[PDB]
C-alpha cells in the first residue's frame, strides 16, 4: 500500500547528524549554512524552499533560493540537481545520506545517480541494467533515459 | 544557464 | 593518542560559530535599538518607523532579527506584510483583512515591511496609484481602536525615504519616528570588528582566555596576519560580511583548537580567503536561533 523499502532512505532523523557533518566542506557550502543551530533546522529550512512553487523551467531560480535560504553553493545544487533528474522529492534524501554516511555524492540511494550508474545506462549489458532497475526501478530508469537522450 | 535552461524540475504536490 | 582533540573542539566549534553570528547580529554601538523596539513594536499604538543611513549587511541583518525577536514576544495576533514587492513598478485592504481574524484575537497587530536599501534606484520606481491605496489602509486601522499598525521602512535611499515622508505626514495622524544608524569613524568600525571575533562563552576556561589573549596579541601587532587583514577591511566595502565570512571559514575548516590558532596566527590573508568567494547581498539574513 503506502509502504515501500526506499523509506530506510528517507527515515534518517537529523537529530542523530552532528552540526555541522564533517562531509559538509567550504568548497560545497556557504558560510551561511555553517550558521543553523542543528542538522533538523537546516532540513526544515531545506523542505521549506523546496516545497515552493516552482515551474519545471524555474531551475535557475531554484538554485538561487537554496543559495541563499539554506547556503547551498550553486554548483553543488546543478550538481545535486541533475543526478537527481530534477527530482525535488529526492532532494532531502540526498543530504540526510550525504551526512550521515559522510560521503559525496551518496553512491548507493535510490534516486541518486552516480557517474558509475550512468555508464551502467550507456552499456547496453543487460547485467549491468539489472542491477541498475533493481536499484532505482523502471520509473527512474525510462526517465534517466528520456533526460539524456534529449541531453 | 545552459545545463539549467535545459534541466527541468519535478515539483511536490 | 587516548585523549582526542576532535571531541573538545566540536564543542568550541559550535560555541565559537554561535556567538560569531551573535556578535555580528548585535548592533553594539546601537544600544538603544533593543529598548526602542519593545517600545513602539509591544503596545497597541500605531507607529511609522524609519530606519536611516542602514549602510550595512550587519546593520539590516541585526535590525530584522531584533524585529523579529520583538514580535515573538507579542502574544496577540501578528500579521505581517511585505510591501515590497506591492509598490514597486481594496486588494490590499482585503487581503490585511483576511489575515485579521477576531475568533483567535480580539486585537491584533499588522507589521508592514518596505525595504529600499539600494540607493542606486534613487528613482520613484513606487507607483503613486499604490501608495495612496497604503496610505488609505492605514488611514482606517489608524482609526480602527481593535488593529494597530507597525510601519517599518528600511532605507539609504533619499527620493524614496522622502516621498514616503512627507506622503504619511500629510494624510495620517500617527506621527512618525526617525531610527538614524550612527556613522562610524574608521577607528570605531576597527574597535567593533575587533569585538566581533572575541568571544565569551565558558569564561571559566583556559582555553577561552588563550583564545582572546591571542587575538588582543596579534591586533597590538602591526605587522602579524590578523592585523593586516584588519587594514583591508578599512577599504573593502562591507567589512563586518568579510570577516564574518572569513572567520567562519577558518572555525569550520580547523579540525583541533591549535589548528584555529595556526589559521589565525598564520593562514587568515586576502590571498587565502578573498572577498570574490562570498556574495555579498545588502538583504542577506542569517538563521533564526533554537531555544
Amino acid at each position: 500500500s503506502d509502504f515501500s523499502n526506499e523509506d530506510i532512505y528517507d527515515n534518517i532523523d537529523p537529530d542523530t547528524i552532528s552540526f555541522p557533518p564533517k562531509i559538509a566542506t567550504t568548497d560545497l557550502f556557504l558560510p551561511l549554512f555553517f550558521h543553523f543551530g542543528s542538522t533538523r533546522q537546516f532540513m526544515d529550512k531545506l523542505h521549506e524552499v523546496i516545497s515552493g512553487d516552482y515551474e519545471p523551467s524555474q531551475a535557475e531560480k531554484l538554485v538561487q533560493d537554496l543559495c541563499d535560504e539554506t547556503g547551498i553553493r550553486k554548483n553543488f545544487s546543478t550538481s545535486i540537481l541533475t543526478c537527481l533528474s530534477g527530482d525535488l522529492m529526492v532532494f532531502p534524501r540526498y543530504f540526510l545520506n550525504m551526512f550521515k554516511d559522510n560521503v559525496n555524492p551518496p553512491p548507493n540511494v535510490p534516486g541518486i545517480w552516480t557517474h558509475d550508474d550512468d555508464e551502467s545506462l550507456k552499456s547496453n549489458d543487460q547485467e549491468q541494467i539489472r542491477k541498475l532497475v533493481k536499484k532505482h526501478g523502471t520509473g527512474r530508469m525510462e526517465m534517466r533515459k528520456r533526460f539524456f537522450e534529449k541531453d | 544557464f545552459t545545463v539549467l535552461r535545459k534541466l527541468n524540475l519535478v515539483p511536490i504536490k | 593518542k587516548e585523549r582526542v582533540d576532535h571531541v573538545f573542539y566540536q564543542k568550541f566549534k559550535s560555541m565559537a560559530l554561535q556567538e560569531l553570528g551573535t556578535n555580528y547580529l548585535s548592533i553594539s554601538y546601537v544600544p538603544s535599538l533593543s529598548k526602542f523596539l519593545s517600545k513602539n513594536l509591544r503596545s497597541m499604538k500605531n507607529c511609522i518607523v524609519f530606519f536611516d543611513k542602514v549602510e550595512h549587511i550587519h546593520q539590516y541583518a541585526g535590525i530584522d532579527r531584533a524585529v523579529s525577536e520583538t514580535l515573538s514576544l507579542v502574544d496577540i495576533n501578528v500579521v505581517i506584510i511585505e510591501m515590497n514587492d506591492y509598490l514597486m513598478k481594496s486588494d490590499l485592504m482585503m487581503m490585511v483583512m483576511r489575515k485579521i481574524n477576531n475568533d483567535e484575537s480580539i486585537d491584533h497587530i499588522v507589521y508592514f515591511k518596505f525595504e529600499q536599501l539600494d540607493k542606486l534606484s534613487t528613482s520613484t520606481i513606487i507607483e503613486p496609484s499604490k501608495l495612496t491605496e497604503f496610505i488609505n489602509v492605514l488611514s482606517v486601522l489608524e482609526k480602527s481602536n481593535n488593529i494597530a499598525f507597525k510601519v517599518l521602512i528600511y532605507s539609504n535611499n533619499v527620493s524614496i525615504s522622502s516621498l514616503l515622508s512627507t506622503s504619511l505626514k500629510k494624510k495620517l495622524n500617527t506621527k512618525y519616528t526617525v531610527f538614524e544608524m550612527p556613522i562610524l569613524t574608521c577607528a570605531q568600525e576597527q574597535e567593533y570588528l575587533k569585538k566581533m571575533i572575541k568571544f565569551t562563552f565558558d569564561s571559566g576556561s583556559k582555553l577561552l582566555q588563550s583564545y582572546n589573549s591571542l587575538v588582543t596579541c596579534q591586533l597590538n601587532n602591526k605587522e602579524s596576519n590578523l592585523a593586516i587583514f584588519f587594514e583591508f577591511l578599512k577599504v573593502f566595502p562591507h567589512p563586518f560580511t568579510y570577516l564574518f565570512n572569513a572567520y567562519t571559514e577558518i572555525i569550520v575548516q580547523s579540525r583541533t583548537f591549535d589548528e584555529l590558532l595556526d589559521k589565525i596566527r598564520n593562514r587568515l590573508t586576502i590571498k587565502n580567503y578573498p572577498h570574490s568567494a562570498y556574495n555579498f547581498k545588502k538583504n542577506q539574513r542569517l538563521p533564526l536561533k533554537l531555544t
